[PDB]
RNA sequence: AACGUGUCGCGAUGGAUGACUUGGCUUCCUAUUUCGUUGAAGAACGCAGUAAAGUGCGAUAAGUGGUAUCAAUUGCAGAAUCAUUC
RNA sequence: CACUGACAGGGAACGUGAGCUGGGUUUAGACCGUCGUGAGACAGGUUGGUUUUACCCUACUUAGCUGGAAAUUGCGAGAA
RNA sequence: UUAAUGAGAUUCCCUCUGUCCCGAGUUACUAUCUAGCGAAACGACAGUCAAGGGAACGGACUUGAAGGGCUAAGCGGGGA
RNA sequence: CCCAACUGCAGACCGUACUCAUCACCGCAUCAGGUCCCCAAGCAUAGAAUGCUCUGGUACAUAGAGAAAGGUACACUCAG
RNA sequence: GAUGUGGCCUGGAGGUUAGGACGAAGCUUAUGGCGUGAGCCUAAGAUGGACCGGCCUCUAGUGCAGAUCUUGGUUGGCGUAGCAAAGAUCUAACGGAGAUAUACUCAACAUGCAACGUUGGAUACUGGAGCGGGGAAGGAUUUCGUGCCAACGGCACUCGUA
RNA sequence: AAGUUUGAAAAGCACUUUGGAAAGAGAGUGAAAUAGAACCUGAAGUCGUGACAAAGACAAUGGAAGUACCUCCAUUUCAAC
């Protein structure tokens, strides 16, 4: 289940999903970046986002990646704008506002207290090569758990 | 050239389905079964693979009067009274 | 709302490519009611289909 | 600082191990035990209320008849009788 | 041959082919001479003959972020 | 020996030119940044040098000289 | 029994969808390769060259932003 | 290289002696103890769910780090190389869950982006040796309508030869 | 290539809520869903997360001795013992 329990399980709310189809890099980037922050904010973030106004960092996941403006504000130099990922990890923050208003909490008091992404089971293609050689077209799709807590 | 160009050269078939065994094996220019000689009386039958004789012996298939008759002889041709 | 059928079967009935088949942006709703020849004939009648 | 490193707790991916075994392999025995023009073996089509494969069967087609046996078959449905039998 | 003040000699895996080029050398085709009965041979001549891969680590060139004097700690205290 | 013929081998002349002196400017598509998608080769462990010895040409060993960490774009000296 | 013009009745079997290719076939694949036949418009022009156009067909082949170096081109120019 | 070891370990057999639903085998370990060692044993499982230990003898397909070893899985490279021939799309409306998607503050921009199908317009291409209309070979339902979008059409799809 | 080896029994997760859906959050069955349908056990390798340890550049690993801190470990002792 979750790898975490909640310090009061009446004051949390749990989402998750998993097989999510979009990749597992991107996505550990955006949901790694709101691990600690209010809902609301947050939400914030990923509107911004889609938005291009400011920009997921990439901190792990980041080889060759391309240097801009926007990653100063997380202490890095290279970020990206995962479209993907953020529209995916605000479907699981609407859920997870959803299950704190059906237990009777506040999501304007929610606070993001446990995120993890973890690599899910791959999809197989295949794409061909110079010389007949044929060799995989791996899709990597991720598992997302989160729970908030009340403030 | 020879390759992938000359894959596209190839027009026409070689072998279709036999009467006999129905194995797509009837060479249609010399009009003989590669698999098993039809239209020749006997069969085609090796040594040298035995898996192939395994594959097509007495066994494999239905045995639709192989069965009546080992009954009958099981049972000594009973008859009534 | 997809009006590929009526298109395919007024070109047939016109006689003409798919470039000469004019089908009316207003009214597309009934259009797609069309079936049918008989009833692509009707919206041809009535003007729905040039 | 940030990447990165190490340890522990918990998760994921991944299907080894153990237990299980209506299978295989090997040995031995018993017979009014050895196919076909009276059309075999093999090959092809088809057959169920529902039925792709497989199994069984052949337009009498998941079977007819006869002996036993005694109430089912079964995913659903259908089915005279609740059965000496028909 | 010519200019110049001068047209010194060398090394760097006979520097340097994932830098190039491919004229030579040294496959298979073919011609000549000589040799060999022959197939063939020749540091003899001749003509024609696929030059592959960097996105890794260093090195180098530029280009960003960033802590740290107990070179991350000690509270371990030294001022050109 | 030879007219004609030849994507055959060779030399010279006219013309012509960025082949060169000696490089410069411009375009399309890339590279480059982004969204989506997403491999392979290769991979003992790793990766700053000088000299020394050493299987006689070290990234590891000796003695010295360097070396704060992490990164983007290139590049072809080394990785025999 | 045989001719002519009628008339009456009967004319059995199998194939028939779709494709024929920058996606329907072969090349491991919806692969810039390969694969026989028929119909074939207007203008320029010698014209089945080449360029553009009515009919028919198509906007399908990852896109967006966008002057780094270095590239590729069925892209150019350059004083003496 | 030879030999020895009441030397260690594994699958089975003949004996003997034990254990297990109050938890067997297997598995996990900053669980310690014992042995020079091969290993043995205990502890814990917030593991498991049914078999199995010791000792004597017998027996064998009996011990793995490497064989460009075999099979399965995984992995750094790596969100990297790239997805650049065949010129090309734009616009409104309709459809669609695919939007004009927001704690406070806050008139709108600076906080829901990007992408679809159809129709009408626009622009362009193919340019009759055609991304035209029919056939053979080959294929065999890809044809047609409706529905549908898990996988597939290396981007996408509400579209499709799925 | 592939044991359909879930469970004793399908009792195979009614119903509520968010979502277009897939699913999530609850609630139920069951001794056990971390037994939820290619479902017993669920290793290694690799990865995520939280906590902690720190740590320049001596590639890392290693040996021997100490020390700092930790220790769900073992054993001993606790009255003139
Ligand atoms: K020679
Ligand atoms: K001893
Ligand atoms: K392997
Ligand atoms: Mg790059
Ligand atoms: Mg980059
Ligand atoms: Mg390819
Ligand atoms: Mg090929
Ligand atoms: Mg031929
Ligand atoms: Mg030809
Ligand atoms: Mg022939
Ligand atoms: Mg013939
Ligand atoms: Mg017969
Ligand atoms: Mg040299
Ligand atoms: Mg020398
Ligand atoms: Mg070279
Ligand atoms: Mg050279
Ligand atoms: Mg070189
Ligand atoms: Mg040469
Ligand atoms: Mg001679
Ligand atoms: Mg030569
Ligand atoms: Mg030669
Ligand atoms: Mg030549
Ligand atoms: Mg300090
Ligand atoms: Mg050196
Ligand atoms: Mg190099
Ligand atoms: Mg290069
Ligand atoms: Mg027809
Ligand atoms: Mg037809
Ligand atoms: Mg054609
Ligand atoms: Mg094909
Ligand atoms: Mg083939
Ligand atoms: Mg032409
Ligand atoms: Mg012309
Ligand atoms: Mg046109
Ligand atoms: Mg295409
Ligand atoms: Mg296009
Ligand atoms: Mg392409
Ligand atoms: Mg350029
Ligand atoms: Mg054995
Ligand atoms: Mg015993
Ligand atoms: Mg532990
Ligand atoms: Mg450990
Ligand atoms: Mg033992
Ligand atoms: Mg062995
Ligand atoms: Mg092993
Ligand atoms: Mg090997
Ligand atoms: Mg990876
Ligand atoms: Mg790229
Ligand atoms: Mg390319
Ligand atoms: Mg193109
Ligand atoms: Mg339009
Ligand atoms: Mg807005
Ligand atoms: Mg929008
Ligand atoms: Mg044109
Ligand atoms: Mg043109
Ligand atoms: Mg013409
Ligand atoms: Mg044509
Ligand atoms: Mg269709
Ligand atoms: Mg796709
Ligand atoms: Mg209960
Ligand atoms: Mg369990
Ligand atoms: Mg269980
Ligand atoms: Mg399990
Ligand atoms: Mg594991
Ligand atoms: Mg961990
Ligand atoms: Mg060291
Ligand atoms: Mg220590
Ligand atoms: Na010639
Ligand atoms: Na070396
Ligand atoms: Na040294
Ligand atoms: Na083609
Ligand atoms: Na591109
Ligand atoms: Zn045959």
């Amino acid at each position: 289940h979750y790898s975490r329990k909640p310090q009061v399980s009446s004051k949390s709310a749990k989402a998750k999903v998993s097989d999510l189809r979009c990749h597992y890099k991107n996505t550990f980037e955006t949901a790694n970046v709101i691990n600690g922050m209010p809902l609301r904010k947050a939400q914030q973030l990923y509107r911004q986002v889609l938005a291009k106004t400011r920009c997921i960092p990439f901190k792990r996941y980041n080889g060759k990646i391309g240097r801009t403006a926007q990653a100063k504000e997380w202490g890095q130099t290279k970020g990206r704008w995962p479209r993907k990922s953020v529209v995916a990890m605000m479907s699981l923050l609407k859920n997870a506002e959803a299950n704190a208003i059906e237990k009777g909490l506040d999501p304007n008091q929610m606070v993001i207290k446990h995120v993890q992404v973890d690599q899910a089971a791959r999809m197989r293609r295949r794409t061909y090569r110079a010389h007949g050689r044929i060799t995989p077209y791996m899709c990597s799709p991720c598992h997302v758990q989160l729970f908030m807590s009340e403030k | 050239t020879k390759g992938t160009t000359s894959m596209g050269q190839r027009h026409g078939r070689t072998h279709i389905l036999c009467r006999r065994c129905g194995r797509n094996s009837y060479h249609v220019q010399w009009e003989r079964c590669a698999a098993c000689a039809y239209p020749r009386a006997s069969r085609r039958r090796y040594n040298w693979s035995v898996k192939a004789i395994k594959r097509r012996r007495t066994g494999t298939g239905r045995c639709r009067y192989l069965k009546v008759v080992n009954r009958r002889i099981a049972n000594h041709f009973k008859t009534p009274k | 709302v997809s009006l590929k059928l009526q298109a395919r079967l007024a070109s047939s009935i016109l006689g003409c490519g798919r470039a000469r088949v004019w089908l009316d942006p207003n009214e597309a709703v009934e259009i797609q009611n069309a079936n049918s020849r008989k009833s692509v004939r009707k919206l041809i009648k009535d003007g729905f289909i040039i």
